[PDB]
């Protein structure tokens, strides 16, 4: 039945001093799953490499370097922040690793590598610790190459920068191991992977009269198989499917998905809370999932008017909401993510909770990734909330502050990365 | 000797021209030749007509190409600029390095003024610090070029018909003597009337007023009015203010803003002018839009080359 | 809604 | 003395990128004075895999690579050039791949066959079986430098090989196969193209990819020239039929793009059966670009149709929809048609060109697009010896005043560009009786560039029609600048005198032009006067050294005791380079 989580591991400070800075804000692992890079708020990029001796390594400190660093725009006079918004890897090339890491205006390619040998020997002096005299060198050495302690580096390659005139908010990879789509709230850039001094704008929005605004982009992501489709979300809770095929500019969307507005549950946050705040497609391309404040959407392709299901992730939040509205809870920006198979979705929660829903049997379970069951192989407990039975907790004991809005899966096994405002947890299955 | 400094100057321009920088030691001489000429120049410069009166550059190197395009080259044309050489602009050690350099060749043929964006705090801020410690990887030249800011005049008196200004009036100025009394050898204060000479700006709120700049003054059309009874100046140009469609009248025909940084932060869109005064004081705008070019990114509509 | 996680859309200097 | 090239080889380590990439310039000379068998045992071990990343330094290294055959010890060790290059082929940088691959053709003449087949493909095996797509992409293009000069055996060898990378899972792996499918192509056999080449042609035009898609249109205009014109129904047709008619619009733009080609490929017969209708669809296509690129090809593609029916193709096939393009709603279409639609005239002929392609070239410069008439203004050769160009005045002119009329100061600078090609076109009295003014409009303009473009217009226009037009028109209408109120107007003046000099002749610039020249050397305005100071020094050779010696000296010196110190310097400079003094 329902898969046994398991604690294995948790990165991070043990106290809750969160200082502002150590607050991760992406999770992804890599295309093997044996690389797992988190950004943070101070810029910096960390990566973590599975143990290898399926697999049920532990992951451990691989490489860690500062993607981004705070900038002014003195064009605008306004501080740009150092926080990496998305972290996505590219298919491996060849022995390194490489990555596309983004704040809100810039892209960076960085390369992963690991050097293991070092020149040794010279002719005009000793190994730097003395020189040599003039002439007392008769016979050339050319320096040979010596083994050393593996050691990891990390270099910006490319920096695609001064494209986007508002806050990019998604970058994709395209299937063609050739380009890639970055997306700020108004429009959407096509990118070469070699290629910096120009981007191609597939997609812009922008109103004429910016006082007539009433919708922005919230994520974009390309298609997993097909290198001619992508979708792009809004805060209005419609999906638009663009084919790259029908036109230079993807302006004439291919599909439309939008479910029609419930009458029933009117509210003055209706329009808050229906803005989806990430889309992703299943491994298999067949299915697409959005993810607004209150529920997570599954879409068939081929279905625009419903999504085939619907699975509530808070509900008991429905009756908190002018509550959330005050604090600005309400305008928090969670995410799911797929299995392996397509079978279990994965999304967040407050009280730093988390939410697993199987699609095949209809089972849905609450975990809480919390540093007091600091012990490894030791079963999750599920976690109910009562609107106050034995092991219930009530809802205004929920703690707003405990978000867990970035949450990672293994794409081959049953591993999850969830990231809570200062700890990184890693979880497997019994196994 | 004089002949091959010269020589060395000419080259110089040339180089300067195609938009790239020079050597720290080469901007050093240039900035302390530049303080040679400068220290015998008065707080109100006398200019002669004609001459063609420009407003900021703000470090766009291609919009000062594209202006020097439309209103002539230099010495063939007499120019005033007035003040704001640098800051939010990708250029700004390109173009305040060929103006300074034209100054020291063609010391009669060019008047240069001192703007806001002229001090050692202003340009740490917005960018030219940085662009000048991105290019040369030490502040030696941010300190030669702040060094010689102090230099520049404040003020200008063309035909002493025209009053040529960053800033604008002062409350505790009030004839030229005064401002020919002030000492601009010194850092631009938070305070007083050197400081209002170029953060002040026209207002149609009558009187004195507060300017939200966090510096200076904003006066009314009767201040102005009154300034030009008491002085006998026709025309006040003045700039440092962002004009959508180049150059704007305020104060019933009594100042004038020009602005010559077409399409303002490279966003704004706004248009450029500069005003041409002939012989007989006769004044002519100039309006001109960005020079064409690409940008670092060229984000376009039109499917590029890869993709095509 | 258009005021508060908007914000530096409409924003203009 | 052999501390150079000890600084050079220890160079190599240096942190500096600049030292390293100047180091990495001259292994050259470190090779050299290593000797040979030192290069072949201690610098290219040393050089085999560095660590260092950098691109440019990277490229240097394999570029210098491909020249190392006789620092090696000839041709019989060069092969101790492969490993140091196989690395170089697995970078994630393209150009340092695509060098390394260059070289490795380069030094792939130089082996033996023996060493060919004992060296050289087992190194184009292993890139291509390799666990890294880099290095399969740059296996791809070293199939045909080492195809022609092995056994049969080896041939089959890497046609399979080479079939195997085309179906590889990686999108760029299938790129590069692509690309390199017709080069190797070309040396295969005919049976073998026809037998193997031809079904992975066929394959890699149906990819899933676009991009590997669109990569077989230049596959298949390479297949073409080989086969012989019956087996292309057959073999090389249908692909191209489907590729015409694709989903993506990138792919119809590489047909479109690529037409010519695929006419002088596929030759007459089938260009009238199938091309024809394929280029009709072309230009009616949805997309802009697409239409952009087949209204390039217009004039080509008409021009090469067979003489027996080119035709009543043209005019029955090919012009409706040439009619439809001009009103065309993107810019770009339109621009592009208008520079090529001129050249059909010589094809249709007169009568043809005056019932037909007459109205469209009216359309097209009635255009509201000023791009769309400077194309149609530039290209007026082609028509002028089908119909004589007085036919074509009375519609050009008022296209020609409006577009020298131009808000848009760049407009102007580009009608004025052309403006000596329409003189010489619409012949002397046309110009006098309707152009001079506009010409001479010019001059007074308020931006100076448009000052300076009219200046060499002039200077261009002398040339064309001589000294004796000069004189008589425009000369007299250019000293009467001299007396404008404004100084830049008398500078434009001095500008037009110092440019006329050069071609106007010796006798008319001392009688005509020296007069005002001199005569402004009293003008108030500085600027004026070392203007003219620079007009003596300029117009100075052209003049015979008595007049120097009477006249220009007299005024140089003069300006010498000028109060301004711009004249005094350019009155000494003038002296010193006349040698008047
Ligand atoms: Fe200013
Ligand atoms: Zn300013």
């Amino acid at each position: 039945n329902d898969i046994q989580w398991c604690f294995s591991q948790v990165k991070g400070a043990v106290d809750d001093d969160v200082a502002e800075a150590d607050i991760i804000s992406t999770v992804e692992f890599n295309h093997s799953g044996e690389l797992l890079a988190t950004g943070d708020k101070g810029g910096r990029v960390v990566i973590f490499q599975q143990e290898q001796e399926h697999s049920r390594g532990e992951y451990n400190v691989y490489s860690t370097f500062q993607s981004h660093e705070p900038e002014f725009d003195y064009l605008k006079s306004l501080e740009i922040e150092e926080k990496i918004n998305k972290i996505r890897w590219l298919p491996q090339k060849n022995a390194a690793q490489f990555l596309l890491s983004t704040n809100d205006k810039t892209i960076k390619l960085w390369k992963i590598s690991e050097r293991d040998k070092r020149p040794e020997g010279y002719n005009l002096k000793e190994e730097d610790g003395r020189y040599r005299d003039p002439t007392t060198v008769t016979t050339l050495r050319v320096p040979v190459f010596r083994p050393m302690d593996l050691m990891v580096e990390a270099s910006p390659r490319r920096i695609f920068a001064n494209a986007h005139t508002y806050h990019i908010n998604s970058i994709s990879i395209n299937s063609d191991y050739e380009t890639y789509l970055s997306a700020d709230d108004l429009r959407i850039n096509l990118w070469h992977l070699e290629i910096t001094d120009r981007s191609f704008n597939i997609v812009d929005i922008k109103p004429a009269n910016m006082e007539e605004l009433t919708e922005v982009i919230t994520a974009a992501e390309f298609h997993p198989n097909s290198c001619n489709t992508f979708v792009y979300s809004s805060s209005k809770g419609t999906i638009r499917l663009c084919d790259m095929r029908a036109s230079a500019l993807c302006d004439r969307h291919s599909k439309l998905f939008e479910e029609p507005e419930d009458p029933s549950n009117r509210s003055f946050f209706s329009e808050i809370i229906s803005s989806i705040s990430d889309v992703k497609f299943s491994h298999s391309g067949r299915y697409m999932m959005t993810r607004d404040y209150l529920s997570v959407k599954i879409w068939d392709l081929n279905m625009e008017n419903r999504p085939v299901e619907t699975y509530q992730v808070h509900e008991y939040l429905r009756s908190k909401l002018c509550s959330l509205y005050e604090n600005d809870c309400i305008f928090d920006k969670f995410e799911c993510c797929w299995n392996g198979s397509d079978s279990v979705v994965m999304t967040g929660s407050y009280n730093n909770f988390f939410r697993m829903f199987d699609r095949n049997t209809k089972r849905d379970i609450t975990l809480e990734a919390s540093r007091e069951n600091n012990k490894p192989r030791t079963v999750l407990k599920p976690r109910k909330v009562c609107a106050r039975k034995k092991d219930e907790i009530s809802v205004d004991s929920l703690d707003f502050n405990k978000k867990i809005l970035h949450t990672a899966w293994h794409p081959k096994e049953n591993i999850i990365a969830v990231a809570t405002t200062n700890n990184l947890y890693i979880f497997q299955d019994k196994v | 000797d004089e002949k091959v400094f010269t020589k060395e100057l000419d080259q110089w321009i040339e180089q300067l021209n195609e938009c790239k920088q020079l050597s720290e030691s080469q901007v050093k001489s240039l900035c302390e030749k530049a303080k040679e000429i400068l220290t015998k120049e008065s707080n109100v410069q006398e200019v002669r007509c004609p001459v063609t009166v420009c407003g900021d550059v703000h470090g766009q190197f291609h919009d000062l190409m594209e202006l020097f395009r439309i209103g002539g080259k230099s010495p063939d044309t007499n120019y005033l600029f007035m003040g704001d050489y640098v800051d939010r602009g990708y250029y700004s050690v390109e173009t305040v390095t060929l103006l300074v350099a034209l100054k020291v060749r063609y010391r009669e043929r060019i008047t240069i003024l001192r703007g806001n964006h002229e001090s050692r705090q202003i340009t740490q801020v917005y960018g030219f610090y940085d662009e000048c410690l991105r290019k040369y990887g030490n502040a030696n030249v941010w300190k030669y070029f702040t060094d010689l800011f102090d230099y520049l005049p404040l003020t200008a008196l063309v035909d002493g018909q025209i009053f040529c200004l960053h800033g604008g009036l002062s409350p505790s100025i009030d004839t030229l003597d005064h401002i020919r009394a002030l000492d601009r050898l010194q850092e631009v204060p938070h305070e007083g009337p050197m400081c209002d000479l170029l953060w002040s700006d026209p207002d149609d709120r009558g009187g004195w007023g507060i300017s939200p700049r966090g510096a200076g003054y904003t006066f009314g059309q009767d201040i102005s009015e009154t300034f030009n009874h008491a002085n006998g100046l026709t025309l006040v140009s003045r700039a440092h203010q962002l004009v959508m469609e180049g150059y704007n009248w305020c104060h019933d025909r009594n100042v004038v803003t020009i602005f010559s940084a077409p399409n303002y932060c490279y966003r704004c869109g706004n248009q450029a002018a500069i005003m041409e005064l002939d012989d007989t004081l006769k004044y002519s705008f100039l309006q001109f839009d960005p020079a064409p070019r690409r940008g670092e990114p060229h984000v376009t509509r039109r499917t590029p080359d890869y993709f095509l | 809604y258009s005021a508060k996680p908007y914000a530096h859309i409409l924003s203009v200097p | 003395s052999l501390y150079p090239i000890a600084v050079l080889i220890d160079e190599l380590r240096n942190e500096d990128v600049q030292l390293r990439l100047n180091s990495i310039k001259k292994l050259s000379t470190i090779a050299l004075a290593l000797g040979v068998e030192r290069t072949r045992s201690e610098l290219l071990p040393f050089l085999t895999d560095t660590i260092y990343d950098e691109d440019e330094v990277l490229l240097a290294l394999a570029e210098q690579l491909g020249t190392f055959t006789t620092l090696v010890g000839g041709p019989e060790y060069v092969h101790c050039l492969l490993p140091p290059l196989e690395s170089l082929a697995t970078v994630e940088e393209t150009v340092v791949r695509d060098k390394a691959v260059e070289s490795l053709r380069a030094i792939s003449h130089e082996h033996s066959p023996s060493d060919l087949e004992a060296h050289f493909v087992p190194l184009v095996k292993r890139l291509a079986g390799g666990d890294w797509f880099t290095s399969r992409t740059s296996a791809c293009g070293l199939f045909s430098v080492c195809y022609p000069r092995v056994s049969s055996a080896v041939k089959a060898e890497l046609r399979q090989y080479f079939r195997n990378l085309c179906s590889d899972d990686t999108p760029m792996v299938r790129r590069a196969a692509a690309s390199k499918l017709g080069e190797f192509a070309k040396v295969l056999e005919l049976d073998n193209v026809k037998s193997e080449i031809i079904p992975m042609f066929s394959n890699l035009a149906s990819d899933e990819q676009d991009s590997v898609r669109l990569l077989a249109v230049e596959a298949c205009v390479n297949i073409a020239q080989l086969l012989p014109q019956e087996d292309l129904e057959a073999l090389v047709m249908p692909t191209l039929r489907q590729a015409a008619e694709d989903k993506s619009w990138r792919v119809r733009y590489m047909v479109a793009d690529k037409f010519t080609e695929l006419q002088k490929a596929v030759g007459p017969e089938i260009t009238k059966t199938d091309l024809v209708p394929a280029f009709q669809n072309l230009m009616k296509d949805c997309e802009a670009e697409v239409r952009a690129a087949a209204s390039h090809k217009v004039k080509e593609f008409c021009e090469n149709l067979s003489a027996d029916c080119r035709e009543n193709v043209i005019m029955s096939q090919i012009l409706p929809c040439i009619k439809e393009l001009v009103s065309d709603a993107n810019q770009h279409v339109k621009s592009a048609l208008a520079s090529v639609i001129m050249g059909l005239s010589p094809i249709l002929g007169k009568d043809n060109t005056i019932e037909h392609l007459l109205p469209l070239f009216l359309a097209q410069l009635k255009d509201e697009c000023p791009e769309v008439r400077l194309n149609i203004i530039s290209n007026l050769d082609c028509v002028n010896e089908v119909i004589g160009i007085r036919q074509l005045s009375q519609s050009l002119l008022p296209a020609i005043v409006e577009l020298a009329e131009d808000a848009k100061w760049r407009v102007r600078l580009a009608i004025i560009e052309y403006m000596p090609l329409l003189a010489g076109q619409l012949g002397v009295e046309f110009f006098d009786e309707k152009l001079n003014s506009l010409c001479m409009a010019w001059l007074v303009d308020h931006v100076y560039a448009i000052r300076e473009a009219a200046t060499s217009n002039l200077k261009k226009l002398v040339e064309k029609f001589g000294k004796e037009w000069a004189h008589a028109t425009i000369i007299p209408k250019v000293l009467a600048m001299s007396g404008d109120p404004n100084y830049l107007h008398r500078m434009t003046t001095l500008f037009c005198i110092n440019v006329l000099s050069e071609v106007c002749g010796q006798d008319i610039t001392t009688k005509h032009m020296l007069p005002t020249v001199l005569r402004m050397a009293g003008d108030p305005v500085a600027n004026v006067r070392f203007n003219v100071a620079k007009s003596l020094q300029k117009i100075g050779p052209i003049l015979d050294n008595s007049t120097l010696q009477s006249e220009v000296k007299p005024i140089l010196e003069k300006l010498t005791q000028d109060q301004d110190v711009d004249v005094k310097y350019f009155a000494q400079e003038a002296l010193t380079v006349l040698s008047l003094a």
